[PDB]
């Protein structure tokens, strides 16, 4: 029940074999640990993913709302970009003017 | 042509070679590499390889004599 | 006169290699800007 | 709104396990000044590994708040001012990344040039 709860649960069991107070022993016991904690993390993703395509299906609008979001980002980082590397170039002008 | 000269490197390039003598889409890097490659062809029998360190040694290039 | 000639030149190659490293470096950094653009 | 909250909790589940890792890796790097520095890092990753867990468990729970479409019927086999936004800023940065390209070729010639100009003068 609850996914997190499981994912906590496993990552807690991952632990186990450490605190508390050769080799087979622990090569089995982290075999099984990570196979769980791999699991149930694939399985959480992949809620998020059913959830994000029921949502892209039923409201679109929050969508185009993100994707509005990124293209925005992307102009003002391609301005941040072209703002120091003018700033470089003038300088070197200041520069190679000097010889 | 009399002071051109006109190549077909590749068979839709034409390349062109002009002596532009004024008498009172222009290419400097190759016109910069033609003066330094006449410039090496000159130092090359001005050069410092052709003297032999062994003064008996008589003369020419260095990697001729080894 | 050779040797002040030599010092120019130089000085000049020495600003060259310099100018040529920023400027690579600013490329790698618009390269990755524009390629990765989603447009 | 929440079809992003689904890729952020998306992200949290994909920097849970990465962290783990750079926990597991810290704990194999440690041999028995730089021993308080180690012990420093590991305290503060798993700070921030409980931090995730909250923030995931919140979003868990808000995407689970807000299904009457059950999936396998989403898939197609085979037998209105916010798309004038887009078109809008789709417009915009298509100059931005043609005047990006133009500024990114005499970047590229200016290179090509003084490499070839100092390579031809030994």
């Amino acid at each position: 029940s609850t996914l997190v709860d499981e994912l906590e649960s496993s990552f807690e069991a991952c632990f186990a074999s450490l605190v508390s107070q050769d080799q087979e022993e622990i090569r089995t016991g982290v075999d099984q640990c990570i196979q769980k904690f791999l699991d149930i993390a694939r399985q959480t993703e992949c809620f998020f993913l059913q959830k994000r395509l029921q949502l892209s299906v039923q409201k679109p609008e929050q969508v185009i709302k993100e994707d509005v979001s990124e293209l925005r980002n992307e102009l003002q980082r391609k301005d941040a970009l072209v703002q120091k590397h003018l700033t470089k170039l003038r300088h070197w002008q200041q520069v190679l003017e000097d010889i | 042509v009399k002071n051109q000269i006109i190549s077909q490197p590749f068979p839709s390039l034409q390349l062109s070679i002009s002596l532009c003598h004024s008498s009172n889409d222009h290419l400097y890097v190759l016109e910069h590499n033609l003066h330094l490659l006449i410039r090496e062809f000159h130092k090359q029998t001005l050069s410092s390889i052709m003297m032999p360190h062994p003064a008996s040694a008589p003369f020419g290039h260095k990697r001729m004599r080894l | 006169r050779n040797q002040q000639l030599r010092t120019l030149q130089e000085e000049c190659d020495r600003k060259l290699i310099t100018l040529r490293d920023e400027i690579s470096i600013d490329l790698y950094e618009l390269e990755e800007e524009y390629y990765s653009s989603s447009s | 709104n929440t079809a992003s909250l689904c890729r952020i909790g998306q992200e949290t589940v994909q920097d849970i396990v990465y962290r783990t890792m750079e926990i597991f890796q810290l704990l194999r790097n440690m041999q028995l000044g730089t021993y308080q520095d180690r012990l420093t890092k590991l305290q503060d990753n798993l700070r921030q590994l409980s931090v995730l867990f909250r923030k995931l468990r919140l979003v868990y729970d808000k995407c689970n708040e807000n299904d009457p479409i059950p999936v396998e019927q989403l898939i197609p086999y085979v037998e209105s001012e916010e798309r004038r936004e887009i078109a809008e800023v789709n417009k915009k940065l298509k100059q931005k990344n043609q005047q990006l390209k133009q500024i990114m070729d005499q970047l590229r010639n200016l290179i090509w040039d003084i490499n070839a100009m100092l390579a031809m003068r030994n």
